[PDB]
RNA sequence: UAAGGUGAUAUGAACCGUUAUAACCGGCGAUUUCCGAAUGGGGAAACCCAGUGUGUUUCGACACACUAUCAUUAACUGAAUCCAUAGGUUAAUGAGGCGAACCGGGGGAACUGAAACAUCUAAGUACCCCGAGGAAAAGAAAUCAACCGAGAUUCCCCCAG
RNA sequence: AGGGUGACAGCCCCGUACACAAAAAUGCACAUGCUGUGAGCUCGAUGAGUAGGGCGGGACACGUGGUAUCCUGUCUGAAUA
RNA sequence: UUUUGUAUAAUGGGUCAGCGACUUAUAUUCUGUAGCAAGGUUAACCGAAUAGGGGAGCCGAAGGGAAACCGAGUCUUAACUGGGCGUUAAGUUGCAGGGUAUAGACCCGAAACCCGGUGAUCUAGCCAUGGGCAGGUUGAAGGUUGGGUAACACUAACUGGAGGACCGAACCGACUAAUGUUGAAAAAUUAGCGGAUGACUUGUGGCUGGGGGUGAAAGGCCAAUCAAACCGGGAGAUAGCU
RNA sequence: GUUUAUUAAAAACACAGCACUGUGCAAACACGAAAGUGGACGUAUACGGUGUGACGCCUGCCCGGUGCCGGAAGGUUAAU
RNA sequence: UUGAGCCUUGAUGUGUAGGAUAGGUGGGAGGCUUUGAAGUGUGGACGCCAGUCUGCAUGGAGCCGACCUUGAAAUACCACCCUUUAAUGUUUGAUGUUCUAACGUUGACCCGUAAUCCGGGUUGCGGACAGUGUCUGGUGGGUAGUUUGACUGGGGCGGUC
RNA sequence: AGCUUGACUGCGAGCGUGACGGCGCGAGCAGGUGCGAAAGCAGGUCAUAGUGAUCCGGUGGUUCUGAAUGGAAGGGCCAUC
């Protein structure tokens, strides 16, 4: 029997995967528990639709996650207002919402969880480096700077 | 009786041949199977009695179609 | 339609009628006990016994009506089990049984013939079963033909023992 | 035509040829109202556990034969003008 | 009637009267007869209905060869000096008849085989519920007392009331004989006989159904003939026999 | 005790007793295409089938044939 | 677990001139190293006991190329490979062990339900077995249909055709 | 004893014997052959037993047939089992 299978399936496959398989197993252990549907062709093209609709968003999403790779080394320098201590010592610390909503409202609609630093929040005066996550894959840099209010 | 709901197997007649061609009465039975099968859309089993060929209309057309033909024929299951 | 009538054995009795409710003929109505599908339950057919509702110048039991099963539909209900589903009650509508042959279908003999007998025959006959109609069944080519063509089905005559 | 009448009846009786007739119910026909059914047009669509096949049977005048065609109890199983 | 042969002491008929057995349909061939004649004739159907229409067909005027094929010839064989079958006889359609074919096929007659029903009011076995066994005997186990024994054993009397126990009516059966045998009776009657508290007997109702039942088993019984009941049907089975 | 109702009542059938043999229970077995049922509301000290036939003293030899029980290596061997 | 195919990727060569158990064919001047070598201390496997692959630890600044021989080159390294061998990945079986989910339940329970049927549900026990359908070999007087000759000094036996 | 394959192929006037199916005898004709110088002889064996119809099927051959047509299968014919 070809199915096609829903839920991910041990030996078998993944989501969305064709497969043979003996109609007994088919029959009476995963079409009524959910974890897979007979290989109708309206089904296949129902996938193949899916497989291609799903293929669109994820080159799209890619074309959208690009371009903002595009846009973030295009700032490629930001300005925070940033109440400095002395000998260079912020009294507070620029968190992502900090960067964020720099860029944000300053060109590339940046969301905080896209923003990516290391050990830092930065409590200094200087120039910093900032890396973000716009895709699963694609990521860029702007450089951070630090203007004693 | 020995009839299967999706098909209308039953029982048919016809002959024993000996090698010397002597015909003595017979019968040829279906191959039926009481099953349950789920029914998703009534969250259910339906037990149905078929005959192994009647399984593979139902693995075919989806239990759903056949049982709807179970209705229109005013059969109850 | 009528001058005669009240069926027969079958008289008699008591009566009806003659110009139009005598009788007789035909159409349409009324009444139509009990048994019988028999259908409120039962039963050894023509009988035994109920429930509910109605009626009593007497509101007793007696009388009258309804109450079988199955199917389709609807309303009201309603488990295991949360919803649901089964189930349950009621109502509307239908069916049931009978009966000639022909008709479609499910099953299907044997004697017999073969000069014995088993393949074969008898014969898809006899019979049993289911269902329908005035007819039934069949029916508008995935049919034939034979390089020309025909143009659904059914029946008759040939082809041909 | 036939029957009846005290024996064998065209003309005695009932009939027969021919010509007629329904208050009422009903058949069938054209016409018409009605509730319902949908007409012609364009662009489509074109019947899968099916056809085919293996095994066992049955049906075809055809007894498995070199045996096409049909049905299918059992196991399988296409192409898409 | 049957036989080589029947007065035959072989068959059949008591007699009379009435009935009782070679038919019918369709094919086929021959004879007779009639029509037309190298032609004869139509079938279903149409119909103006025993007419007329209808020549679809059928038989015949051509055979030979398995066939292709050739054709008054042909086949046989490489070919026949030849040989086989043919060429030189008129047919066809009615009508009457003789035969044959298929049909019950001249009439009557089996023992039986198959199918569907009806029967356990007789009888077999079982199930439920009821009834019956006069009278007379025998006297098991157990128990008590006595004797006895160290104690048991044992033993006597008594008590007790077992058993497909004994004798014997009812009741159940059926060993012998006579009678009867067109009976009083399609199984009995008389005199005798066996069982008679039992594996007994019996009433009412129930269940088992025909290749089936039931059978303490005889192929017994299953409604007066059971090695396959009865009724109806296949059915006019078949009958080289009488 | 039973039996050929209707020519046979017997030495025949049955019988208690004996043996063989099947049967673990949804038993074997039997009536039933099946469902259901008897066996049995029993359970191996039970139930079925077969033979023998109270009791006493006993029941020897033969497994080649036929029947049955057990066997897996080898040969042969079906559909497929 | 295992037989028959696959794929990575690792084992393995005594023509003689020799740094010496020369693998053919190519890229071919630097690889290999602290993600830690040369060296010696020992474990294993192969074996022509000449040596080869190789785990562990110790060690700590090298084993290296035309440097010449050799038909063919450096154990600096790299790619398809063969002589053969092992093991991870695969198709089909073979066999087995478990599983649960088809199916069985003539265990207990719940509801339908004042029910020793049935159905649904829960649970326990089994479980791809059992059982059934189609096909197939064997068995099969349990049942069935039949056959089982004629001649003959009757028939049968014998003989005969 | 030498040489040899007439234990030939196609036919057959005319006969015998049979209810029939059949069985037998046969000179001569054509082709081709052996033996003989030649005339000639040879279509098995001195003769008379030594055998099995039909159906179905097998093998070889074939100017036959060949279900639309070309083939093929199957059939026919000849030989044989
Ligand atoms: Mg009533
Ligand atoms: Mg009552
Ligand atoms: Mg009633
Ligand atoms: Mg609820
Ligand atoms: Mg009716
Ligand atoms: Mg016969
Ligand atoms: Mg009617
Ligand atoms: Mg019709
Ligand atoms: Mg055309
Ligand atoms: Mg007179
Ligand atoms: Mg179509
Ligand atoms: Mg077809
Ligand atoms: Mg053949
Ligand atoms: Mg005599
Ligand atoms: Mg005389
Ligand atoms: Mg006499
Ligand atoms: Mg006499
Ligand atoms: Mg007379
Ligand atoms: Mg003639
Ligand atoms: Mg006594
Ligand atoms: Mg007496
Ligand atoms: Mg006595
Ligand atoms: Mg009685
Ligand atoms: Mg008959
Ligand atoms: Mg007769
Ligand atoms: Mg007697
Ligand atoms: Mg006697
Ligand atoms: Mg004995
Ligand atoms: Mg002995
Ligand atoms: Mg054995
Ligand atoms: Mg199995
Ligand atoms: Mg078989
Ligand atoms: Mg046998
Ligand atoms: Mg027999
Ligand atoms: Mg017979
Ligand atoms: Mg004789
Ligand atoms: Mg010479
Ligand atoms: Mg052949
Ligand atoms: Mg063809
Ligand atoms: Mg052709």
């Amino acid at each position: 029997m070809q199915v096609i299978l829903l839920d991910k399936v041990a030996n078998l496959g993944s989501l969305g995967d064709q497969v043979n398989v003996k109609a007994g197993y088919a029959r009476n252990f995963l079409v009524p528990q959910g974890k897979a549907v007979p290989a109708t062709k309206k089904n296949i093209e129902f996938f193949e639709a899916r497989r291609a609709e799903l293929e669109a968003k994820l080159a799209e999403v890619l074309a959208a996650a690009n371009a903002r790779a595009e846009k973030i080394n295009a700032l490629e320098t930001v300005t925070i207002a940033s109440k400095a201590g002395d000998e260079g010592k912020l009294f507070g610390s620029i968190g992502t919402r900090d960067i964020a909503d720099a860029v944000t409202a300053a060109g590339v609609e940046v969301a905080k969880s896209e923003v990516r630093l290391p050990n830092g929040v930065l409590r200094t005066t200087g120039e910093h480096e900032v890396s973000f996550q716009v895709h699963s894959e694609v990521f860029a840099k702007v450089i951070v700077n630090v203007v004693a209010e | 009786s020995r009839v299967c709901q999706v098909t209308g197997k039953r029982p048919v007649t016809g002959n024993n041949r000996s090698h010397a061609l002597n015909a003595t009465k017979r019968r040829f039975l279906p191959n039926l199977h009481s099953h349950r099968f789920w029914v998703e859309s009534e969250k259910r089993f339906v037990t149905l009695r078929v005959s192994a060929k009647g399984m593979r209309v139902i693995d075919k057309k989806g239990i759903d179609t056949v049982l709807a033909e179970l209705r229109a024929r005013g059969e109850k299951y």
